[PDB]
């Protein structure tokens, strides 16, 4: 049905760029805004960044504390997602989730999720 | 009636006579339901629930059955105008039936809206009634936060006599107060005995409002309420309208449609009907126009200034007679001025070119000697 | 704003009626969804709005409540439906999740 | 165009500016002569307008510019300007006593008088209504019904009373919070009285609000109240038509002969235009705001006469809080008349030029034939 | 035919203007500016630089007036008032009910936090919020009588508190009423108590009404609660030659002949195309992009100028979609039929000028 | 139509609160002006409408009342403020003055 | 400021025509409507006749008893109000005043008075 495959994670020193990618299949990528969600070990779920479709000219809202270090883009033709992180820290050891928005007028609900990669720092 | 060698007839009076597609999008075939019956979910209009996209709206001249429960739709004629330009809405359950009302009976039905021999009710409203003999105050709310207008509909019930009122809401002086950030009202019941219409005596008054992004609406009532169950997230557009017609449908694909057919030509002028939907020729109220054979550019200027109209006669109530005569006079004058403008233009145009051809040979005859 | 939750632990028998409450801090106009995260695996969506249902979800899942007091009632529990459940607001920009409870 | 004030050989004026200046009959049918009266008084049976009751059929409605003396008991005719439009096309009516004054109300009082509607030095009331008051200090609930078994649309009128103070209300209806409910098959309302002190008008500190509704064949109307009711005593049986209206004028009447009518006089001519006034009733030609139009020596300018048709310019009265109305309607009326005078001015400023060149061409052709 | 070259042409159309608001024949106009019409008439606290002005040629208003009614409410019959206030030559503001000795039994120092001025809470300058004193709200009845051959504008208001505990702590009654009676008026307002979404951090409302007295008439006020009594009134003096225009242009000190929402015009050309809305005696509006006559013409322009001789474009409520489409149909028709009449005349006027000289050559040829 | 007044003469100290009343026969809709007449000299206007003030008049002069009963009150009276005062309508055409009061 | 000086008063027999006069200074004569007030010894203040400005076509209104005996005119250019009497009577010995109305919507208030002249017979 709907499959989200995420790859691109690995260990890195706390000064180097690291890029993650999430794959999509089984639907239309053009009409589904997608968000990135991070869950640290032993901590509750957190929101990271959200990208809207071409209707709002690819608006890119961001979280508060985790700004000025990410640029989210959507490769619609390749049906992938790109999450970039520069200048990491000691609080970014976590698994990162691919989330689809879902189109209906009942607010926001994140109707699908992914398996999730891992990302550590040293 | 001067004889002419080669003529080009601008006016055209050919229409298919069948309801066709408009550039590949089907219309909303209301059929036997009026607009007031489609919106409120008539039990015998269940084939239009899922059609959330359309090009234009059709309606039979005498829609058989609309408001099943007798009543008076408040500001009905304005609702048609707002819905006459909606591109495509989205029907969403604003108050879910299962959980929104846990202390109220939600299975009330009436025998005047029978469906397949079984009494039923509307599909977009919900006749609330007290449970266990009690009618606690209800206080709902809805905050629209996705940058899209929301159309809300509700109703108030006027029972036939005092006996029926105290047996439903267990009160005598009930009230309903719908409050928003830029709209406030308060209603009251009117317990009176009325003659029989559709084998019913009581009445139901409908109402509506059009929300805005970031706004909130609060419902409060301790009696005589017909709460909403569905709303409509509108998405306005341009290039749509309401027509009244009876022609059958087909699988064709045209560019413009008229209440009596569709046009499949490119002549500048037509005479099928004053009203039209989509890009198509203009209208002239005569029966014979012809430019003897510049002319093509000339007709463009007439068309360019004429390309500002919708001509959809807005329906008016019975207490707005001054509305109608003023509106009828406005439309009558505009078409008659324009038909005389287009008629004489050709009459002036041919006289110039006829002498142009006469002087053409005379020019050669001038150079002949 | 900040989304709270009920007690962080609960032990459920089989066939019992077990609920979990997710009380918010600021008035959310009925935009509270519920999720379920199986151990070492994916996380699903269970209920959106307040009491709707998602495709493929068993009829034993439902909720109720409005304002700032919600619930996710569970009836006739089976050996498969055991995981940690999180609640998420849907009103304003920082869509904050919940701390989640354990089954 | 390019010439001006050219002397002509044989002209035919196409403008009529002469009127008999008299209120003349239309096609041999005498008109309704309200004259000194008012539209509000005539319908409600004004005490000083009894002489107009015997008339049943008419052709148009006349009225003086400042009708003197209409609603004798002061009030506010609800939706008054709407009614005048409905009556602007009625061809006849049949005043029939919907509720006879002798047996409809055996339980109340019918003889009510007001000093503001005095007749011949004696106080009276209207002749199409009936002020109801208790008998023996009691005011029982009333309940009346009427079914329109006439195959005609019946017009109905009634009223409600707002006495000056608590003392006047109690002494008349013996109640505190009275209500009047009028219910039809497609018309429902519920009136209530308002008690307050008001400036003296016509030497009385009360008010009466007159309402109306219109029936349909097979319909039914229900009247109910427990007080504050000015009961109906007569109704109307409207019969529609075409070509009629309300014209305001001061011309004297006579036994003339005409074919149409205009407010300042009755015109009987054959020129395809006139400029006496915009408003015109009957079969006489169009109106062009101008001073002098002519064509040097039929079907040349019959298109304008054929396209100008179907235009009634009776300025519909608008309420005090409708200044957005009159400005819109004055814009429409002014624009249409000004555009149409430009079409008619140039419809002859061009044809006359051709005829001047037409005769020149005809003669010059003869010389070529001769030479 | 198409575009052509001619030896001498005079373009009737003009598409150039100074682009500055200026004086109209010698009287400075009212400049509401940073304030709206509803705010101005009610005397908004931050709208006090126009108290002195009492004579104008026209009235200006910014496209999005920031603050008007400081206390949230619904100005009843707003769009009608702007029509009656368009043709007012000059009014006179007088204290209809003096605060010193017209309410000696009540409390008149009532302010709210939503109308703060200079950081201190205040209220309007043309209204007076009445409240009980000592715990009593005595029955009030104040009468006025206009006897000077001038219409008088009167405004008041009714208060709808957010809840019930508010009512009994201000007016000490449960079901109050307000009555206003005149020689041709009658109303009876009642408060409505309900909870509403916050606007300007207030859950209450105040509805503002008005009426237009006539010479020799009498207006009588009566209320036992929830009344916002008037303090100032206006003695209207109807005139001509003014209107409401939305504009953002800067002000300047010159002397023009007419005014358009984008600038003033100093020229004698019969036509223009900048904007249809204007004030004063100045050229008409034609929607063409280029209109010319080969150089008769003086008589041609004046032939259709008289027939053409306001397009106010009165604002309509949000619940009058039938009105605006009706008026939009009327306004577009008149401006498109008229531009075609002038366009067609040029094709007919220039054509005649051709053979007018050619026949002279033929007449010269015969001679 | 006709204006009565208080007594013709009043004896006032230096520091008293002297009041004078001018009741009208009919109803004057709050148009009752006041005047002062210095002995062997001209006269001056104190108050118009009912309680307004004229430019150049001290602050210890004020009026009250409405309907057909008006008043004028003086507080902390001095020795210079001795004169005769009247009252005048402004309602209808035959403007009526007062009967005069001496201080 | 606003001063009002009047002259023309004297002794006359009960058949003469004594034309009184008054003068103004400090304002514009074209925007104020002035009056005439007389006070006989032992009699309260009364009213005689009022003259309006050009905004009422110089309309003149008169008292009841005084009517049909007096006439007033405005000398706007010279800014001196003048009055002419005729057919005197023994009940017309009074002190006369030159008064100014004042333009505001608070009714009529007569804000400026003159010194007063003595007319006796
Ligand atoms: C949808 O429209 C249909 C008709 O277009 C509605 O059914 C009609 O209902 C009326 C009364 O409810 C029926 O009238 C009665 O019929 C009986 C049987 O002949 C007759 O004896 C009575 O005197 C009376 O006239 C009418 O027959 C019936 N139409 C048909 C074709 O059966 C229906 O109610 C509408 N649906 C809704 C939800 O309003
Ligand atoms: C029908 O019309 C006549 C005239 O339009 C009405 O009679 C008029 O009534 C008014 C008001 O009562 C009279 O005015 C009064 O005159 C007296 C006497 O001078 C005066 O003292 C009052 O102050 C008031 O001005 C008027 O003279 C009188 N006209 C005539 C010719 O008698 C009559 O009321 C109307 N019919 C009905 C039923 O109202
Ligand atoms: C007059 O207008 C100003 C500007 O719109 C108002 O000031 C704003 O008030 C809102 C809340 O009322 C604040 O959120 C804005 O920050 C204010 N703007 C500025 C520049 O300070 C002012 O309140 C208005 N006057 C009244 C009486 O409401
Ligand atoms: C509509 O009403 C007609 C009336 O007889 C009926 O025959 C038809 O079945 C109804 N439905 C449709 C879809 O036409
Ligand atoms: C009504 O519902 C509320 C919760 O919304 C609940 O607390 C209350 O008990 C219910 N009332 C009854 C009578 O069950
Ligand atoms: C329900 O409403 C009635 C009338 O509006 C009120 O008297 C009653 O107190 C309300 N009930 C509650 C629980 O507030
Ligand atoms: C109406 O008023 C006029 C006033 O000119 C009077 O002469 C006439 O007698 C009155 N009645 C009728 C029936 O005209
Ligand atoms: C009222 O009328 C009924 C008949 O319609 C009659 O029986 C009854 O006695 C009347 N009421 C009185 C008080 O007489
Ligand atoms: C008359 O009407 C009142 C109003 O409801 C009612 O209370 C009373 O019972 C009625 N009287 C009779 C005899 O029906
Ligand atoms: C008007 O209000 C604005 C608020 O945006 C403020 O900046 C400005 O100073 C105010 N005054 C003027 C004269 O613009
Ligand atoms: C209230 O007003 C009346 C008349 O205006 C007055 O007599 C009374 O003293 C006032 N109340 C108080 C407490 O002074
Ligand atoms: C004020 O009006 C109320 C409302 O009817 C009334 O009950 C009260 O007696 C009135 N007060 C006076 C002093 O008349």
């Amino acid at each position: 049905e709907v499959q989200l495959v995420e790859s691109g994670g690995g260990l890195v020193q706390p000064k180097g760029s690291l890029k993650l990618s999430c794959a999509t299949s089984g639907f239309t990528f053009n009409t589904f805004d997608m968000h990135w969600v991070r869950q640290a070990p032993g901590k509750d779920l957190e929101w990271v960044a959200r990208i809207r479709t071409k209707g709002n000219s690819y608006a890119t809202y961001y979280a508060a504390s985790v700004k000025d270090r990410i640029t989210i883009s959507r490769d619609d033709s390749q049906s992938m997602l790109y999450l970039e992180m520069n200048s990491l820290r000691s609080e970014d050891t976590a698994m990162y989730y691919c989330v689809r928005e879902g189109g209906h007028y009942y607010g926001y609900y994140f109707d699908f999720w992914g398996q999730g990669t891992t990302l550590t720092v040293s | 009636n001067v004889t002419v060698t080669h003529s080009v007839n601008l006016l055209e009076d050919s229409h298919n006579g069948k309801l066709c597609l408009l550039k590949g999008i089907a219309p909303l075939q209301l059929g036997n339901c009026s607009v007031a019956g489609w919106i409120l979910g008539n039990p015998e209009c269940e084939l239009l629930i899922s059609k959330e996209s359309w090009s234009y709206i059709v309606e039979t001249p005498n829609p058989e059955n609309g408001t099943c429960y007798p009543g008076y739709f408040a500001d009905y004629e304005e609702l048609r105008e707002q819905l006459s330009s909606v591109s495509s809405f989205e029907r969403f359950e604003i108050f879910p039936k299962e959980s929104s009302w846990p202390n109220h009976t939600v299975t009330g039905v009436s025998a005047s809206c029978s469906h397949n021999g079984k009494s039923s009710f509307y599909r977009n409203l919900l006749w609330l009634t007290g449970k266990n003999g009690l009618y606690p105050n209800l206080s709902k709310s809805y905050a629209n936060n996705k940058e899209k207008e929301v159309l809300v509909l509700w109703g108030v019930h006027h029972p036939p006599n005092i006996g029926d009122q105290r047996a439903l809401y267990h009160t005598e002086n009930a009230y309903v107060s719908v409050v928003s950030s830029h709209y406030s009202r308060k209603f009251t019941p009117e317990i009176a005995k009325r003659p029989k219409v559709r084998d019913q005596e009581g009445r139901i008054n409908y109402y509506w409002t059009l929300l805005e992004p970031g706004d909130t609406i609060i419902f409060e009532a301790n009696g005589n309420l017909i709460a909403p169950r569905y709303a409509f997230a509108l998405s306005r557009g341009f290039g749509s309208g309401i027509i009244t017609s009876n022609a059958p449908m087909d699988e064709c694909d045209a560019k413009c449609q008229t209440p009596q057919g569709a046009i499949n030509s490119s002549l500048p002028f037509q005479n099928v009907h004053p009203v039209t939907i989509g890009e198509c020729p203009k209208y002239v109220r005569s029966a014979k126009l012809r430019m003897v054979t510049i002319t093509n550019k000339v007709n463009s200027v007439i068309e360019k200034m004429n390309t500002q109209f919708t001509a959809v006669g807005k329906e008016f109530n019975k207490l707005e007679r001054r509305m109608e005569n003023l509106n009828k006079k406005v439309d009558d004058g505009f078409l008659d001025i324009w038909t005389y403008n287009a008629e004489l233009l050709v009459l002036l145009e041919n006289e110039r070119t006829l002498d142009f051809h006469d002087s053409n040979v005379k020019n050669l005859y001038e150079k002949v000697k | 704003i900040q989304m709270t939750q009920t007690t962080s632990s609960l032990s459920a028998s089989l066939g019992d009626r077990v609920t979990i409450s997710c009380r918010a801090s600021q008035d959310i106009y009925n935009y509270l969804n519920w999720y379920q995260q199986q151990p070492d695996g994916a996380v699903k969506l269970l209920i959106y709005y307040t009491s709707k249902l998602h495709s493929g979800v068993p009829s034993r899942f439902s909720g109720s409540g409005s304002g700032t007091d919600y619930s996710l009632t569970i009836t006739n529990l089976e050996q498969e439906d055991i995981a940690t459940y999180f609640c998420q607001q849907g009103y304003t920009l920082p869509y904050t999740f919940g701390g989640g409870t354990k089954l």
